[PDB]
């Protein structure tokens, strides 16, 4: 039979003496591990990013989860975090300094951005993965998110769920405050309130391919979309996305919310209670939550 | 990472060493919008 690959990628960094992202990295994997079916010639792959300590902590984890109940075929990969970071750098250096807590441009932040240029970053015989947060709860089979790359228009090269809190509203104030007409950061259905990076589906030959995504990524056009939109932000490559996702929605296939439903309402007391409903209405049998925010997930 | 920047105005971090003012969002009041 023909083997066919799926790809997952975790950020796991800093985990050694952390309980607190070691339980998140536990409640994400336990339940996606629980609940997922692959036929017998599919294989999961799980990517980890992480640095040394960190690899052996998620070892430590995996094995007491692995072999899943299911019984499918399921291999572990770890990057480095320090070779990624240098390889990202280049791509990646001239927009930190818009999208980075605070300024402006250090290593340490590189890594933040690592979906942005993934299709630069692995190998080329991966054509498409999964980039996920460690603060998830899968509710659902994650083979089923992958058949919604075929749902994917033309010309799109990235699946995203929006962000839903107001936070975006909040970021654009200034190009808000001089385009009163815009729908740049309103709630929906029919505003465009942003991204949230907890689940992205990537698909590296789409990006590899785009003419427009490789224009987006020099830092010339970084540098002028930044200074249209006024746009600072510390929330990498969320920021980078809902930035660019205003220009040119064209890229982005939208998830619908039950797919990352985050429950951080931070934003909420924050100077956004009238309009914060209006951002974080999610409704429909939900697929992935997303305690964002240190927010505990539900049971 | 950093704590958000209540303020409307200059960087995302709070305590922005850049910033002098802090534009609060309506409702709100104080160098970090407290009251
Ligand atoms: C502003 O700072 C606060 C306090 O550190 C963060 O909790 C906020 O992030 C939250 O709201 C926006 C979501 O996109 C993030 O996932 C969530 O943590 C930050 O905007």
């Amino acid at each position: 039979v023909v083997p066919v690959d799926y790809h997952l990628l975790m950020m796991f960094t800093k985990a050694e003496h952390n309980a607190p992202l070691q339980a998140k990295a536990r409640v994400a994997l336990s339940s996606l591990l629980r609940l997922a079916k692959f036929e017998a010639h599919e294989v999961l792959n799980l990517h980890f990013v992480s640095e040394e300590a960190s690899r052996e902590v998620a070892k430590a984890l995996l094995r007491e989860l692995l072999p899943p109940a299911a019984g499918f075929k399921c291999k572990v990969i770890f990057h480095d975090v320090a070779v990624l970071t240098d390889k990202l750098f280049p791509v990646v250096e001239a927009m930190q300094k818009y999208f980075s807590a605070g300024s402006g441009t250090y290593y340490s932040d590189s890594i933040f951005f690592l979906s942005v240029a993934m299709h630069q970053i692995m190998p080329k015989e991966i054509p498409r993965i999964i980039q996920l947060d460690l603060d998830l709860k899968y509710k659902t089979n994650i083979r089923e998110l992958f058949e919604e790359f075929d749902n994917f228009l033309p010309g799109a090269v990235i699946g995203i769920a929006r962000e839903m809190q107001p936070v975006y509203r909040h970021t654009f104030w200034q190009f808000r405050h001089e385009n009163p007409k815009t729908r740049v950061g309103d709630p929906p259905p029919e505003g465009l309130p942003g991204f949230n990076s907890g689940v992205m589906l990537l698909n590296l030959e789409a990006m590899r391919q785009s003419p427009l995504y490789s224009h987006l990524l020099e830092p010339s056009w970084v540098q002028q979309l930044a200074d249209k939109y006024h746009f600072r932000g510390h929330l990498g490559d969320q920021d980078f996305f809902t930035m660019i996702g205003m220009e040119h929605p064209e890229l982005f296939h939208v998830l619908d919310c039950t797919w990352n439903r985050q429950l951080c309402t931070w934003w909420r007391d924050h100077g956004y209670s009238d309009v914060f409903q209006a951002y974080f209405r999610c409704e429909g049998h939900v697929k992935i939550y997303h305690g964002n925010c240190n927010t505990p997930i539900p049971e | 990472q950093c704590e958000s920047n209540p303020c409307l105005n200059g960087g995302s971090c709070k305590d922005d060493i850049n910033s002098y003012e802090c534009w609060c969002p309506f409702g709100f009041e104080g160098k970090n919008c407290e009251l």
